[PDB]
């Protein structure tokens, strides 16, 4: 009986997408065809971010336990992901984060503070400051990618030398939203940059009861669109990947997707989530020699261009900012009805009009 | 006007009263199935 | 000019079109071909592919575009192709664009116009028809059209596209091209919110939306006929109601009916009578009644002549309130 | 024995689980880990992964699937881990699995139950504690149920998982752990469209449905220091509505006002109120006036407490009932 | 700058979906070795078939401007896609079609006079026959293929060997639930048959404004799952697909993605005024050619299987038999609201309850 070649063809589609990596566990250059250009003083900066945001997660993690902040989902070892992709990033670029995602809108110009009022649940968090180009974290998955789309179509309409970039984790993947994004970008040759952040988890589900595609990066297949697998631990080979994505996307050849291969260390948020409960212990100290701080930092030292001196200032550094701005959240005046009721359209409709005034004499007590 | 709940509107209508020439003894002259019966009455 | 449904809206679009640049179109089909229903005809050739323009064919990502476009500037005024696909856009609709202003606290707004088609009385195929307006009015964030009449399209579209809110347009299939009306030619806005009496009465307050508002201005015309004066009221914005206007008629009459093409547990007819309720209760000579149709699925086309209300049941239940 | 409501959920799964072979319980993380709130939790272990399963992460796929196995004789219990993200699966829902029988004239029907929590007062993030009852309370084809205690939780999802035809049963996250009470072993149903009463009262009807019946019978406990007798009915079904149980209330005690955490414009207090107002306005003395939140999107965390309504809002209501 | 090989990939992804064919315009074998091992009279019934089906769309279109007939989606052009597919299926498989796949359910065991039934729109013409697995022609493009997802897992988990069957257009492959009921039936293995039929129109829209991807079967790469484009025009072909794709299934290999390339003859619908939206003049009249009845009448021909005479009589008793489904249509009893109200539950609810009291009340007067 006549048999068609699924399995060459499952095999030689995969095959064309092979993991891009710069730099090695051991902080080895193994790629410097696809070095990217970086002077010291931008290596450095990336280290120091990548750090910085470490202390963060350490801290972020601390505070909700101490119910000073509320909804919190944890970075640590994400961060040349994170980091590194917004490191190729410009001012005017526009970027649609995820729930998980708050690194990359603070470096962006969200001020921490915010940051943490977000994670509280206050309103003011999510008011971005103007010519900062970002949206509040997305809650629901998927949603950033359709609306991605549009932004990078907005972009390319007014025809700024701009991208727009958002991102999903592998879960999100399997989500409609996530499809219809990569693909509408590619119908209309919009730029933009989709990331998908593999962790190997979606809450408790392991990414092979996802999908049974060899890899995440070959899902751009069905959109027509470029698709890049990348060590998501590699912060040389993130900022590569994304840097030509970016320049890609300006020159006017459409999006891009681009999958990290990446882990992190904490839950999956800080309410109820116990990793103990899905994954091994044999799995999660392997990942901790590729973290991506290791490999960085072995690199720049091997250069003279980093030591624990400086590094302890950026820590020092890291957590003075971090009491400020918890402080700086504290102080923001609680939120009252009549607030919410105020920003709900520009001019209120009749029955918000009576509830305002209903509100606005509780208040006054 | 005048002010009555529903059900004692259609008591008086019923009855053959006229509401509108009965005094209520309520909230603001709110007329109550208490009215139109003292009414029905002398 | 004498204008039908569909020509003051295709009007209307072309207005906006030429007086803001950052007005565009777009969803399935809407483009080239200029609509299932012709409300976009010539808009293309006119202003170009890059102001009207065609989308793959997803209900989702057309919302996405649109937030997304509204996020650059632009002023969005996608096409859902018949309200019974809204189902697919839920998400975009009310768990994203409806919440944007409130979401960012003014930071981020949604000045976007979404049209589309329902209603029945065409023998439409499944999901055409169905009346859903009642679930889009449950979410704070959006106001809901619907006109009846050419003229108020044109006037209410046109303030919807202005408006710098998310605006649901729904434009009612038997009422495109059903008559003609004298509408004024140029630009010219009718607030959203704001309902207006279609037949002065002193009897009976008969509120309605849609095409029920054609029906109840016959039974009205058939009540006359036995010295009954019925009072239509279209409220030609169901959320937010203009209460101002519903109360106002109710306490004049003292009797009052809600008439609505969606099923008893669907439409926003119950909204309506807890209102009434709430403030001219004491003005009431009856009970509020509704018209609706039963809380079935939408009918298959062959029945909806029998499902679906019409002017005689709104005669029926207007006797009925005038009777109790 | 004394139970949550959590673990009455649990029971009830895991004694269909065991009664009937064709029940099947999947979802987003429902499996190994036992689900968010840990509702499934143990259930995979007993019962296997075959019945017992996790899915890729997608709403709408995991209606889809509900809706094929369904056509193949199983009797499917999905989750939708929070309610908010119903709008990813509003088609499968309400265009698709509700018209089903309907569609096919009998031929094939929806045995599915589908478990979402959802509620406000734990400080969930964005589209967590949204209530959205309100939105399938107004498709015909579907059944929405809302238990307050274990008792109740563990009766109705008993009868939900054994109706043929599809129920959506909401969870309130507060409820989950809030208490304690005794609740039998073994199988036990309770009616669907059937309300009970907490609190035997006699000068006013207090009309709640979830979080809501807890601060309306914390209400009524503070109304008799005041001399108000207040009977609370709990809804338990909000679609079907308990007529009956609901207006026999009215007639006797002639005031009632309805309460919900959901806005003003959602929930399903409007249609409660409608139909009062309908069936017994010979036996009101007062308006019937409704409890509810400000018509906002759903507040930030930290704003959940001055705006989500409470038992002193129903106090506040109630005797603004009774001395109208 | 660095640059990724994305034509390259592009290039390589394209060479795995090259489109299959078995027999040419001329009626020609192009593939021997790809040969389905049909008898002659199973050769003979196919051709049967789609001639009936050929008529079955003249007629449609007839009655339908006659006003006998409701909604109806054209189908003449895809007899090769439609039936040929069909004509690889047993009776335990399961159907699930769309809008315009009337034709399919009727050969799998849908009375003609009901599928007239379903285009008017009376609910005695979507009640199935007991046993005959199928569902009615679903609307909501996309639908269908979730759903798939989901019977065909309950066919696997029941131990049947069986397949669950679905059909979309080119259009519908840029919807959420195309994706995701390929993406599931793939993470769950599941024995589903996915056909994209691709006419290049979706209505007014053309293919390459649904995608840029350059075949519709490539997406099959997303969800990790066996793709093939194939020559829609081409029974042998088409059959030959499908049958390759129960095989995998029925032995617990998972889903398979077809995509058929044709060409309709006739307007997209009868929806006014769709007969007439346009339609092209001469993009139509070089795909006489390409006809599926042409090829296959030929190749029937040079083997003595087929004449002339033969057709005629299949054709008369197309005619013969759709004057009677017409026919039995119109003695089917009206519909009342009750009949409507019966139908929604098992037990009906309070509502309907006094619902159907009062409609009876009305129709007994
Ligand atoms: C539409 C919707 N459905 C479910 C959920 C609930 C959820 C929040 S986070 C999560 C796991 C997703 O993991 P993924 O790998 O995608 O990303 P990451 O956390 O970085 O590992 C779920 C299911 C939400 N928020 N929205
Ligand atoms: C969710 C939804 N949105 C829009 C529509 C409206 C529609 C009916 S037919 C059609 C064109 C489909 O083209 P495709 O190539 O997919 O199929 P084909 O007819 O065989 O050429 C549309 C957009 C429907 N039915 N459902
Ligand atoms: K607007
Ligand atoms: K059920
Ligand atoms: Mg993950
Ligand atoms: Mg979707
Ligand atoms: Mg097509």
């Amino acid at each position: 009986t006549f048999q068609f070649p699924f399995a060459e063809q499952l095999e030689k589609v995969a095959e064309q997408f092979p993991t891009f990596q710069i730099l090695n566990e051991e902080g080895e250059v193994v790629n410097e065809e696809a070095m990217p250009e970086l002077s010291d003083e931008q290596l450095k900066e990336l280290m120091r971010r990548m750090v910085y945001t470490r202390i963060l997660d350490q801290r972020s993690i601390s505070l909700n336990r101490q119910g000073r902040l509320g909804f919190y989902a944890p970075t640590a070892g994400q961060e040349a992901s994170q980091i590194a992709s917004h490191f190729a990033l410009e001012k005017e670029d526009f970027i649609l984060p995820g729930y998980r995602d708050v690194p990359q809108i603070i470096w962006h110009g969200l001020p921490l503070y915010q940051a943490f009022l977000f994670s509280r649940g206050h309103f003011h968090g999510n008011q971005i400051p103007e010519g900062v180009n970002v949206l509040p974290p997305q809650i629901i998955i998927g949603a950033q990618y359709i609306q991605a789309a549009g932004v990078a179509l907005g972009l390319k309409m007014r025809g700024k030398k701009a991208v727009a970039i958002t991102y999903t984790g592998d879960g999100g993947t399997s989500q409609g939203d996530f499809y219809e994004g990569i693909n509408f970008a590619g119908a209309f040759k919009a730029p933009a940059i989709f990331v998908v952040q593999n962790n190997r988890f979606a809450a408790s589900t392991p990414v092979e009861k996802q999908t049974v595609a060899k890899t995440l990066a070959q899902k751009a297949v069905a959109a027509g669109i470029p698709g890049i697998q990348v060590d998501g631990m590699d912060p040389l080979a993130v900022y590569a990947a994304v840097k030509a994505a970016r320049e890609r996307a300006i020159n006017g050849e459409g999006p891009t997707l681009i999958e990290t291969l990446c882990f992190r260390y904490g839950p999956h948020t800080m309410s109820g989530d116990d990793p103990t409960r899905y994954r091994s212990k044999e799995l999660e100290n392997e990942w901790a020699k590729k973290d991506p701080l290791v490999r960085f930092r072995k690199f720049l030292e091997a250069k003279g261009l980093w030591s624990e001196e400086e590094e302890n200032n950026v820590i020092e550094q890291a957590k003075e900012e971090i009491k400020e701005a918890i402080k700086k959240a504290d102080e923001t005046p609680k939120q009252k009805v009549t607030d919410l009721i105020s920003i709900m359209f520009e001019e209120l409709p009749f029955n918000l009009k009576e509830q305002y005034e209903i509100y606005k004499e509780k208040e006054s007590k | 006007r005048v002010i009555a709940m529903p059900s004692v509107r259609k008591y008086a209508r019923e009855k053959g009263v006229d509401i509108r020439l009965v005094q209520g003894t309520g909230k603001n002259g709110r007329v109550l199935k208490e009215d139109i019966d003292a009414f029905l009455a002398g | 000019a004498q204008m039908t449904m569909v020509q003051a809206i295709t009007d209307a679009l072309r207005i906006e079109l030429k007086n803001d640049p950052n007005v565009l179109i777009f969803g399935e089909d809407v483009g080239v071909n200029g609509g299932v229903f012709r409300a976009t005809e010539g808009l293309q050739a006119e202003f170009g592919e890059d102001r009207v323009f065609d989308t793959p064919l997803a209900e989702s990502g057309i919302g996405g575009l649109a937030i997304g476009l509204a996020l650059q500037g632009f002023r969005p005024v996608p096409e859902i192709q018949f309200f019974g696909f809204v189902y697919e856009v839920m998400d975009s609709i009310c768990g994203q664009m409806a919440r944007i202003r409130y979401r960012t606290g003014g930071r981020y707004h949604m000045p976007i116009t979404i049209r589309s088609p329902f209603g029945g009385g065409v023998h439409t195929p499944e999901l055409h028809s169905d009346s859903l307006e009642g679930l889009v009015a449950q979410q704070p964030g959006l106001k809901v059209v619907i006109p009846s009449t050419p003229y108020d399209a044109k006037g209410l579209l046109i303030s919807a596209i202005r408006d710098n809110d998310p605006v649901i347009f729904l434009e009612h299939l038997k009422l495109y091209r059903s008559f003609r009306q004298e509408v004024p030619e140029g630009e010219y806005t009718i607030p959203i919110g704001k309902a207006d009496i279609k037949r002065e009465g002193k009897d009976i307050t008969i509120i309605a939306y849609g095409a029920m508002v054609h029906e109840s201005l016959k039974a009205a015309a058939e009540l006359e006929k036995e010295g009954i004066s019925a009072e239509v009221v279209d409220l030609r914005t169901v959320q937010p109601l203009d209460i101002e206007t519903i109360i106002g008629s109710v306490e004049k009459t003292g009797r009052a009916i809600v008439v609505q093409e969606a099923q008893r547990q669907a439409g926003i007819a119950a909204n309506v009578v807890a209102e009434i309720n709430e403030r001219a209760i004491l003005s009431l000579e009856a009970p509020v009644l509704r018209v609706a149709a039963p809380d079935t699925v939408y009918p298959f086309a062959q029945a909806e002549s029998v499902w679906l209300p019409n002017f005689k049941d709104v005669i029926e239940t207007a006797k009925k309130v005038m009777n109790f």
